């Protein structure tokens, strides 16, 4: 019914290795970049 | 001066993805709408590589689809990719409309009724995909949707026979119901670029409703960056649910060939038409039943003509947030009973849920929205 | 003694705070949606008042991205809360209406 | 105007994009700050960043020889003008004994001047521009000028 | 939001436009019963039969 | 990791684009060997027995 | 489409902001984030959560009403 | 049109970028090479060995 089931899972786990070390390296690279704005302060000085 | 600005092609890339001023404070709800994109165009490469090797005839439509998963060269893989992209295209437009809801997104009036027109285009592209395998939920589906615009007043059967091709969803209908898939992907993508021009208009909306023009950065990197990572989940949610879980959102029936004779004991439509097929069964009458099918969708056209409060968002308005997680919540039960036979317990409150979706947009959200601006002295 | 309009004012006081505008630094008038008539009003306020009303903005959109809210110190009191704009579009309102009024003769 | 040497005078002054810009070494014990600063219109500060640090990276990967002769030409012609009168002169004693803890004379400045080639400028704009961090000031009509992460992108090349 | 559009030269207005709002329903009309072919309405039209029994 | 290898790693590979690309490329060839293999020979530990490759000896000519 | 230097007029306010060279990108990834995590979830769940329990629990009544009403107990 | 190419700081210019160039090439090659699966040029890689008989 379903042949392919071990090819699948096999590359389930490599997926999920993938991610792994994938998602918090993506994460790390936006947080990064983000951090430019995530940091900034603000004062406002009106006049007189 | 610069090569990235001022080229006839360049320039037009620049303005939409580059350069574009963006709001600072946009939630990941904001990551939906090229999430769509990315889903639109997964469904356009994997939908190809299936069009190559599947036929169109009933003699060969079934057994195509498992030459695809069984002879074909990673087959399985495309073929489960475009099953589950389809739905996880779904969860997309409804995470999507749900945000534009509670943010008041829907004031932009043309991008959102344009927003409007692609859903609908987009359901009745999946409606017309899963009748292509030819299994059994295809075909019964198929008749329990099309049966329905025999109810159109004077207009009735005429109109049903044409989309047919016949007196039954017969030989005709699979084939035509192919062309009809293949094209439609295009036009949504067309009606896709004007959805992005009307919004470039305005630029985006925000979490607060509050104008953003104050505080305005450029969509690269910031919004380059963060959509590549919601991608990433995207990939991550659509690829366990394909090398994991393959039928789990997939009915059994859709594995038999279709018999015209042999009815299945239940009609079950992909989950992202179960709450609508509540919607629609809940009500008796023939006429009655396809023209609220018809309503629980067009009513988002009406959301707009339907706005009550000073303030534009649901960010500050506590009533309102009640009001809205009582419309996703009883659209979770919607979905559930549509899953359901027609039976006792399901009968009552599927007509009482039905009753609910519509009181709820059409008279308790417009009510909370006027005692929330009197609450302020507004 | 006036024991009904300060519960009538209490559930407001309540409201005020279950909005949470306040806890953004946000005054109820930063809140309103932009239409022509509030558009107006905008253009139609003196430089001090404008560039108030910006800063607050700024500083909600700010902590609206980094997710948060103020101290509550800081915060804006329901009774400290300045109606700034409502006479200006109370007043582009009225000239709008002799407008529309003018033109049904 | 447009007949201008530097490509950044002149892109300037051809499409205006600019009211005045100046280069600059400002020099302290141990560090210092080398870049530019301009003024301009509210609708001319994106294009006179990428104009700019297009010119810094031009130096930093490709400077070529005449330029560079132009380079140490104004710089001696700079130098040998500066040091015109009693005022400029007691002013260079005075500051020269205070960093360089003597007077460096001028047959040495053209020493040091005249070693520089091609090669060097490249070398040594690379050591200080490429792929480093800018500080950036700004201020009045700003709305347009680059965010610091675009500012940062501009201090490299993907091309090198 | 519709009070704003209910006085004298609105009434005016509709009465200027009406023959012509009328005469578009007639082209219509006549439009759509041309282009179906709704004998239901064409039978009884004293040239007009393609019908002939 | 006398001044860092971070710090040597982008002074000798990083600094410029295409020293850095060339890194990935010559990475990602390294990186497939070393994983493609290396997630299949945790597939085996998990299925140690039931599987063809396993099995082969069995029915050898 | 709009573009920056045109959206709209700005007086008075400093921004001061850090090269991500600089700085580090979770700088207090679980004491900050864990406190504000609750923080945001105390702000909504009576807001959110009540629907959701009222259909749960219409959901696990409905479904035993449904199977405890086709088989008899008399004749 | 191409006499105006030919000069001195156009000799500099080639020489400047050549280093570069060459390296993209690198990447190209490995990258053709890597992508295709070349066994012609990687059975003489002293690790990447999947033809592995
Ligand atoms: C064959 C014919 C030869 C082709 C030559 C034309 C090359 C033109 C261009 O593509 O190269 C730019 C780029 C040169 O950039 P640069 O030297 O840093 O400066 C140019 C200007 O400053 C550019 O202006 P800037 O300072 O504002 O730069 C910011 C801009 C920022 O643009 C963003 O990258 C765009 C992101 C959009 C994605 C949005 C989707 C969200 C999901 O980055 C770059 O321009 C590169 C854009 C890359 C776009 C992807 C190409 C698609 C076609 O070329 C890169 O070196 C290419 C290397 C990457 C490929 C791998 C090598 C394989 C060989
Ligand atoms: C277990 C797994 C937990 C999953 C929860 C993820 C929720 C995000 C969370 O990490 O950040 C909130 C939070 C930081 O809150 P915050 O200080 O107010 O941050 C400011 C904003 O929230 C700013 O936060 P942000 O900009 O870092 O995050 C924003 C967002 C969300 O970021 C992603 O969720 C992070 C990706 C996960 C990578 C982790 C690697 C796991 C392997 O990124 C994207 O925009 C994604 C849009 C995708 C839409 C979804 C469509 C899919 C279909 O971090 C929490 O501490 C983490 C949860 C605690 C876990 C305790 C267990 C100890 C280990
Ligand atoms: C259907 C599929 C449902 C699954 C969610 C799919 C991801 C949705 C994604 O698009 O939004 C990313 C979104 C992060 O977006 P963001 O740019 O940082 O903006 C915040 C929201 O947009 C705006 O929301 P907010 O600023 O009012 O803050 C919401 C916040 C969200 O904060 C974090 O994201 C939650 C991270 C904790 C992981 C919990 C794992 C569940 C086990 O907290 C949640 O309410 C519950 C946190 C659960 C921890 C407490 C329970 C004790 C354990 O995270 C999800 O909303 C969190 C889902 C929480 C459900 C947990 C329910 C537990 C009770
Ligand atoms: C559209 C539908 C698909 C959905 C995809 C969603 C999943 C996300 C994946 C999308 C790709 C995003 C890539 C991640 C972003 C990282 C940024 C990357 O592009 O690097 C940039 C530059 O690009 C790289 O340098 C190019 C390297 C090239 C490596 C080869 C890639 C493999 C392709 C093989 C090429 C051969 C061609 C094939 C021949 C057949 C900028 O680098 P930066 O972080 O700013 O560092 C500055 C550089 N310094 C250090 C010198 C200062
Ligand atoms: C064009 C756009 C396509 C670019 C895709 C960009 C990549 C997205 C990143 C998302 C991460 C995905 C998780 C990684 C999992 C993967 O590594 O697992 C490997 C595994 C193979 O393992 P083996 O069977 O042992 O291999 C045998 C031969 N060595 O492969 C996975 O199944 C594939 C992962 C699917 C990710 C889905 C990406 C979505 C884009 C689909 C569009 C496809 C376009 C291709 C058409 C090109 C036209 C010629
Ligand atoms: C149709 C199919 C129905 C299936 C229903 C799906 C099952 C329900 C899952 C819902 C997940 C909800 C995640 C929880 C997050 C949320 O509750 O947190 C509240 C939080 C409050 O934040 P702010 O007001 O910005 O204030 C923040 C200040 N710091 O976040 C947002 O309000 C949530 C945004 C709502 C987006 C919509 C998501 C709901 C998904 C259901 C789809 C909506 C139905 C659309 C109607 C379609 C009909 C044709
Ligand atoms: C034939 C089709 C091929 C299908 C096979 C799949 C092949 C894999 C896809 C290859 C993607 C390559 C990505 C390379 C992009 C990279 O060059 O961008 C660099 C850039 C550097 O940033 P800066 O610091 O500002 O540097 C510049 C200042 N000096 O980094 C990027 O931001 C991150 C990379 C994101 C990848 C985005 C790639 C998407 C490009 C496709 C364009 C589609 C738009 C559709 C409109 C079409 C009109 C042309
Ligand atoms: C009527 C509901 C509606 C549907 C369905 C819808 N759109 Fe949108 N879309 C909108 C509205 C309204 C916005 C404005 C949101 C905002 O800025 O807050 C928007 C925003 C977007 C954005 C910008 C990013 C963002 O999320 O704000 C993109 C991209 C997008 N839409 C593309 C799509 C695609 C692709 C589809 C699927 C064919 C689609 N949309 C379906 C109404 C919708
Ligand atoms: C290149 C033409 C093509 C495009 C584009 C296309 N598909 Fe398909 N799709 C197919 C074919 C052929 C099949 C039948 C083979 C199969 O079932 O896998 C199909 C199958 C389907 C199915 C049945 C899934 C199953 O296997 O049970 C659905 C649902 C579907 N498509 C929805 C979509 C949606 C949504 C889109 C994007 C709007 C889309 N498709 C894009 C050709 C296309
Ligand atoms: C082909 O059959 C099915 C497909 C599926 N993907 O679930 C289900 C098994 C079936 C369909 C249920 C269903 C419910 S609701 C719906 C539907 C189809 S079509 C549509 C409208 C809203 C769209 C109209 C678009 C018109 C444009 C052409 C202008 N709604 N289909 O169950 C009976």
């Amino acid at each position: 019914a379903e042949p392919e089931h071990d090819h699948r899972k096999r590359m389930g786990l490599k997926m999920l290795l993938m991610m792994g070390l994938l998602l918090p390296l993506v994460y790390a690279m936006k947080r990064h970049k983000w951090s430019v704005l995530k940091s900034r302060k603000l004062a406002y000085r009106p006049p007189k | 001066t610069n090569i990235r600005k001022s080229h006839p092609l360049m320039k037009i890339v620049n303005n939409a993805f580059i350069d574009l001023p963006a709001p600072s404070n946009i939630s990941s709800w904001w990551n939906f709408g090229s999430l769509l994109g990315i889903c639109l165009i997964l469904q356009i490469l994997t939908g190809l590589f299936l069009a190559m090797h599947y036929t169109s005839d009933t003699t060969t439509a079934f057994s195509s689809v498992t030459h695809i998963c069984r002879d074909v060269n990673y087959g399985w893989i495309i073929r489960y990719m475009h099953a589950n992209g389809a739905s996880m295209f779904f969860i997309c437009l409804y995470m999507h409309v749900g945000r534009g809801l509670y943010y008041g997104s829907y004031t932009f009036l043309e991008t959102w009724n344009i927003g409007v027109i692609l859903l609908l285009t987009v359901m009745a592209t999946a409606f017309m995909g899963y009748v292509l395998p030819w299994g059994q939920m295809s075909f019964w589906g198929a008749t329990v949707i099309t049966n329905l615009l025999s109810a159109i007043p004077y207009i009735g059967t005429n109109l049903v026979e044409w989309i047919w091709g016949g007196f039954s969803v017969d030989k005709a209908t699979l084939t035509r119901f192919f062309a009809f898939h293949f094209i439609l992907p295009f036009i949504i993508m067309a009606i896709a670029m004007v959805h992005l021009l009307f919004l470039h208009e305005t630029g985006s909306n925000n979490p607060t409703g509050i104008s953003s023009d104050v505080d305005k950065i450029p969509f690269h990197p910031y919004y380059t960056i963060k959509d590549i990572l919601g991608a990433l989940l995207l990939i991550l949610a659509l690829m366990l649910l394909v090398l994991f879980a393959p039928d789990l959102l997939g009915d059994p029936d859709n594995y038999t060939p279709a018999n015209p004779l042999n009815t299945p004991p239940h009609i079950k439509p992909e989950w992202y038409f179960l709450f609508a097929y509540a919607i629609l069964r809940s009500i008796p009458n023939k006429l009655g039943g396809v023209l609220a099918l018809a309503f629980s969708i067009l009513i988002l056209a009406l959301i707009p003509l339907l706005h009550t409060s000073k303030q534009r968002s649901m960010m500050f308005r506590p009533l309102s947030q009640c009001l809205f997680w009582a419309l996703v919540a009883d659209l979770l039960t919607l979905t559930w009973i549509g899953g359901q036979p027609v039976e006792h317990p399901y009968i009552t409150i599927g007509q009482l849920a039905s009753v609910l979706y519509f009181l709820l947009i059409l008279v308790l959200m417009p009510t909370a929205g006027t005692i929330e601006n009197k609450l302020l002295k507004w | 003694v006036s024991a009904s309009s300060r519960w009538l004012e209490k559930i407001r006081k309540w409201y005020y705070n279950a909005a949470g505008f306040n806890k953004l630094g946000l005054m109820r008038d930063d809140t309103i949606h932009e239409n022509d008539d509030v558009k107006e009003a905008i253009r139609r306020l003196p430089e001090n008042l404008y560039d108030d009303r910006v800063f607050r903005i700024k500083r909600a959109l700010d902590l609206s991205m980094r997710q948060q809210i103020l101290p509550k110190e800081q915060w804006t009191k329901y009774e400290e809360d300045k109606s700034y704009l409502e006479p200006y579009l109370k007043e582009v309102i009225r000239e709008r209406k002799e407008r529309e009024e003018w033109a049904k003769k | 105007g447009a007949h201008l040497s530097s490509p950044l005078a002149s892109i300037a002054a051809t499409n205006k994009l600019c009211q005045s810009f100046q280069t600059f070494n400002i020099c302290y014990a141990d560090t210092g700050l080398l870049g530019a600063h301009f003024v301009c219109d509210h609708m001319s500060i994106d294009d006179m960043m990428f104009v700019l640090q297009g010119q810094w990276m031009r130096l930093c990967t490709s400077a070529t020889e005449s330029e560079v002769l132009r380079g140490k030409n104004l710089l001696r012609n700079a130098l040998v003008s500066h040091l015109d009168g009693t005022t400029p002169v007691c002013e260079d004693i005075g500051r020269s004994l205070l960093t360089y803890g003597r007077r460096i004379p001028l047959a040495e400045w053209e020493s040091r001047i005249a070693e520089v080639d091609a090669r060097v400028v490249r070398e040594v704009c690379s050591k200080y521009f490429y792929d480093q961090c800018p500080a950036v000031a700004g201020f009045g009509p700003i709305e347009q000028l680059p965010d610091y992460n675009r500012i940062r992108s501009g201090m490299f090349w993907l091309r090198f | 939001m519709l009070t704003r559009f209910l006085g004298p030269r609105y009434r005016q207005l509709a009465r200027n436009w009406v023959p012509t709002a009328g005469l578009w329903g007639a082209v219509g009309a006549v439009g759509l019963v041309w282009a179906t072919d709704w004998r239901l309405i064409l039978d009884w039209v004293p040239y007009i039969n393609g019908k002939f029994k | 990791v006398a001044p860092t290898l971070t710090a040597r790693l982008y002074s000798l590979l990083f600094r410029r684009t295409s020293t850095f690309a060339l890194t990935i490329v010559v990475g990602a060839l390294f990186f497939e060997r070393a994983f493609d293999q290396g997630a299949d020979a945790i597939y085996e530990h998990i299925n140690e027995g039931k599987l063809w490759k396993h099995i082969k000896h069995k029915y050898e000519n | 489409g709009r573009q920056f230097g045109h959206l709209t007029r700005v007086r008075h306010v400093i921004t001061y902001s850090l090269s991500p060279f600089e700085q580090r990108a979770f700088p207090h990834y679980f004491s900050k984030g864990i406190p504000n995590v609750l923080r945001r979830t105390r702000a909504c769940i009576l807001r959110v959560a009540p629907p959701f329990v009222a259909f749960y629990l219409v959901y696990t009544w409905g479904t035993q009403e449904f199977e405890k009403s086709k088989r008899k107990n008399p004749a």
